[PDB]
């Protein structure tokens, strides 16, 4: 993985991003709309059952009640939830409030935990975004086309803008997460190695990371306003606000609203005001970790006979610019016979990255054609040929460094090897010829240790 | 024609914990037909054979 | 049975930690078989 | 991704709950609805794609509190898995929108049941055996549709509050074996009345016969022990171990069977002192009563 492991699982990315935030921002995060998200995104039952324990108990409990609640045949699963206890960063171990090592949760989060489960009040039904009492009365299939257009524009920036001329700043945004790579001889950015896998599963889990990308700056942006705004589209459809958000807003709320609309999770009316309605893709974000859909017959079907892998053709306007972005295949006279002489076109794209797991994922999981009709394994004997093409780019290495030669003793060269290894500037060592490669970044420090020993 | 029907009762062979007790269907127990490590069984009301 | 039961009585006196968990398992079913033989020892009626 | 279901059997008895308030009690009939308000919300907090099912137990029938049998929740189901024709309330389930509507149906359905209790027919008690006969027919209808892709892991919750009546206790045992085929779990939550038939549903299927001491301490024994997830119940250990044991004795006889024989060849377990028939119209040879009567 090159930057997508934290996207498949949502409960792991939220705990990692929470550890590197400001203490004043985390205080405002502990609200009533955030209580239904730190538990629903989880999966194990042990990490979810401890939330109800800290709600009824008013006094801190020691660790003796925890080591006994596992009875005798359950402490093995207790160590798995130990690392997760520090991920949410909501508990606190005291000294001895009534026994030994008393565990207590932040009372700021405990107050808002009962509002969204048992107790209530009034401010919860007054603020917008989190509520917004408004029904839907607009053509639903007419708005589904705008949800696909928001994601199609992103595809143009990954290729090089073949026919788009919008002013959306989306090329630099995806470059921070390692998805888009800036072209060195030119100026339109291309795509990285991890960007190919995003155009395969087509899951709305990646759009959740794009919303928290602007918050990573930690300058003048708060999380309490983003968390209360992201809860709008999480309630599927029939969750609006008419014009209640217009009266209660500011300059910071309008900035995050324009960026979320361009992602493909919510649709906004003209003039960037009036009534807003979330898209259809936001339903799959709260359902599971992935999803499928978009076809009813699946006309595509590959070949499992030869080795050039005849890719599928004739589908829609999505697979036309998608295969050319992978490795730029070829086409003949009829209905665009793609991938017919794959021998040199694949090696052109592998020279800029080790894109080996994305081609196999696109060859095996493209529309589920062979695994439903046929029975044996989809790839024949190409699993070894693909690995051979990746090893061809390992025959050389373009890196700089300095070499030290002509020593005197053998036991003296072994001491110098530990100097470059601890600092992290050592690449390759040789005890038979007394040779060591040192990167130029730490060249001014290795020469000092040799003059003293 | 038939007489004498066996009406056993279900027991646990414990009081609070299973490991604190010698469990059920062990070595010294008369139930040497199917030995092992179980949690309970039956017993004859006219013979007390577990 | 009068001489067979006397054998473990003179052997379990050297290990009291083990003889505790060896008298609360076989006594429940052994008393039933001994009760059927204790009645005929003093029974003086053929019906 | 994953859905669950919890069938709560509430023993709404106006006779028992009507006399408990006289003994200076703070958990009466008005507070019994609060148990569903908490358990119904904590079940949806772990997963917003769950379903709620509450069945009452009245002295005349087993009225469905949620969904009701009227023209609102009878023909059209207000389940979260039906986006069409139900989305002003089934859209904001993540707080107090759909959860409040789930409790509102119970309050609306109980209106017709409380007013139809003139008690003019002397006393008939609560037909507790007829409550479980309706829960199996409801979990089987939803399982046939959800059997694809999903699995829907559910349980059965029983809350006992009173004794039985003149009903045949054999009908209460038919729902026990009919539930073992579907590999489901049956629970029991007694309050004051104790019976030996409800405990059998926890030993055959592998449930748990929990005894509730005081009434206000009810939210503790229904959230951790009676958790619909049933994933960590094997190593939970919270209620005290079962000490007493009640099973079944004779059918149409006033004695505790342990070695007795039936009447003849039927199924009415009686006693061993029967040379001929008893309450049937069969016969029996005299080749064994002369042997058993001697000793
Ligand atoms: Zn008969």
């Amino acid at each position: 993985s090159r930057g997508l492991n934290r996207v498949h699982l949502q409960c792991r990315n939220l705990q990692e991003f929470l550890g590197g935030l400001s203490p004043g921002v985390l205080d405002r995060l502990y609200g009533h709309p955030a209580t239904c998200l730190a538990v629903f995104r989880e999966l194990p039952s042990l990490a979810k059952n401890w939330v109800m324990r800290m709600l009824f108990l008013e006094q801190p409990l020691p660790q003796a009640a925890v080591a006994l609640w596992v009875k005798k045949e359950f402490s093995k699963a207790q160590e798995e939830s130990t690392g997760l206890l520090s991920g949410l960063r909501i508990w606190h171990t005291q000294l001895l409030p009534g026994g030994l090592q008393g565990l207590i949760l932040n009372p700021i989060f405990r107050q808002n935990l009962r509002i969204a489960l048992l107790g209530g009040g009034k401010a919860w039904s007054d603020d917008t975004s989190q509520l917004g009492p408004d029904k839907h009365a607009r053509d639903v299939p007419s708005l589904d086309k705008y949800a696909e257009e928001r994601w199609e524009v992103v595809l143009h920036f990954m290729v090089g803008s073949p026919s788009a001329a919008v002013s959306q700043d989306l090329a630099q945004l995806l470059s921070q997460a390692g998805l888009m790579k800036s072209t060195e001889p030119g100026e339109p950015p291309c795509i990285t190695s991890a960007g190919f896998q995003f155009l395969l599963l087509d899951t709305p889990a990646q759009l959740w990371y794009f919303m928290l990308q602007y918050l990573q700056t930690a300058q003048s942006r708060g999380m309490d306003l983003v968390e209360i705004l992201s809860f709008l589209f999480q309630l599927s459809f029939s969750t609006l606000g008419k014009d209640y958000s217009v009266e209660g807003m500011s300059d910071s709320l309008l900035n995050f609203l324009q960026h979320l609309r361009e992602f493909g999770l919510v649709f906004q009316r003209k003039r960037k005001s009036r009534r807003y309605y979330p898209t259809r893709l936001a339903i799959n974000l709260s359902s599971g970790v992935s999803g499928a859909g978009g076809t009813v017959h699946q006309p595509g079907f590959i070949v499992v006979e030869t080795n050039y892998r005849l890719y599928a053709y004739t589908e829609s306007e999505l697979q036309i610019a998608l295969i050319a972005l992978f490795s730029e295949m070829l086409y003949r006279f009829p209905n665009m016979v793609v991938a017919q002489v794959t021998r040199e076109s694949v090696q052109q794209a592998i020279a800029s990255g080790i894109t080996a797991q994305q081609i196999i994922h696109f060859l095996r999981t493209r529309a589920h054609p062979v695994m439903l009709k046929q029975t044996p394994v989809l790839p024949p004997t190409i699993t070894d040929q693909i690995r051979l093409w990746e090893l061809e780019r390992d025959r050389l290495r373009f890196t700089e460094g300095v070499l030290y030669n002509q020593f005197l003793s053998q036991v003296d060269f072994e001491l110098l090897l530990a100097h470059a290894r601890e600092l992290g500037v050592l690449v390759f060592e040789n005890s038979a010829k007394r040779l060591m490669v040192v990167t130029p970044a730490g060249h001014s420090d290795v020469k000092r240790f040799w003059k003293r020993q | 024609s038939l007489i004498r029907m066996g009406f056993p009762q279900h027991t646990i062979a414990s009081l609070s914990d299973q490991d604190a007790k010698p469990s059920f269907s062990m070595a010294h127990l008369d139930g040497n037909t199917e030995p092992g490590l179980t949690l309970g069984g039956y017993f004859c009301p006219q013979c007390r054979a577990k | 049975f009068q001489v067979t039961k006397l054998c473990p009585f003179q052997e379990k006196i050297r290990r009291q930690y083990l003889s505790t968990n060896l008298v609360s398992h076989i006594e429940e079913m052994l008393q039933t078989a001994y009760n059927k033989l204790h009645t005929w020892q003093s029974r003086r009626l053929m019906k | 991704d994953e859905l669950n279901l919890l069938v709560i059997v509430v023993d709404a008895n106006p006779i028992w709950w009507g006399k408990q308030a006289l003994k200076e009690s703070q958990f009466t009939l008005s507070k019994c609805i609060d148990a569903v308000m908490v358990l119904g919300n904590s079940h949806l907090f772990m997963n917003r794609s769950n379903k709620l099912a509450v069945i009452a137990s009245h002295i005349q029938e087993s009225r469905f509190l949620y969904p009701g049998k009227n023209g609102r929740l009878g023909d059209f189901f207000g389940d979260p898995g039906n986006p069409p024709e139900f989305n002003p309330s089934g859209s904001k389930d993540g707080k107090y929108e759909l959860l409040t509507s789930a409790n509102e149906v119970i309050v609306e359905e109980i209106k017709d049941l409380m007013t139809k209790s003139d008690i003019k027919g002397q006393h008939t008690e609560t037909l507790l055996a007829g409550s479980l006969a309706k829960a199996l027919c409801y979990i089987h209808r939803m399982n046939k549709e959800v059997k694809d892709n999903q699995e829907m892991k559910s349980r059965i919750l029983v809350i006992k509050a009173a004794e039985d009546s003149a009903l045949q206790y054999m009908n209460f045992m038919n729902v026990i074996f009919a539930a073992q085929k579907q590999n489901i779990l049956i629970d029991a939550c007694v309050l004051d009345s104790d019976s030996g038939l409800l405990q059998q549903a926890c030993d055959i299927t592998g449930g748990l016969y929990l005894k509730v001491p005081q009434m206000p301490s009810l939210l503790q024994y229904l959230l951790w022990v009676f958790l619909p997830d049933q994933d960590q119940r094997s190593q939970l250990i919270l209620p005290p171990p079962v000490h007493v044991d009640y099973r079944a004795a004779c059918f149409c006889h006033r004695n505790l069977i342990e070695i007795g024989y039936v009447c003849s060849v039927c199924l009415s377990i009686f006693c061993n002192f029967s040379p001929i028939c008893t309450t049937c119209e069969t016969a029996f040879k005299i080749s064994l009563p002369p042997v058993l009567k001697a000793k």
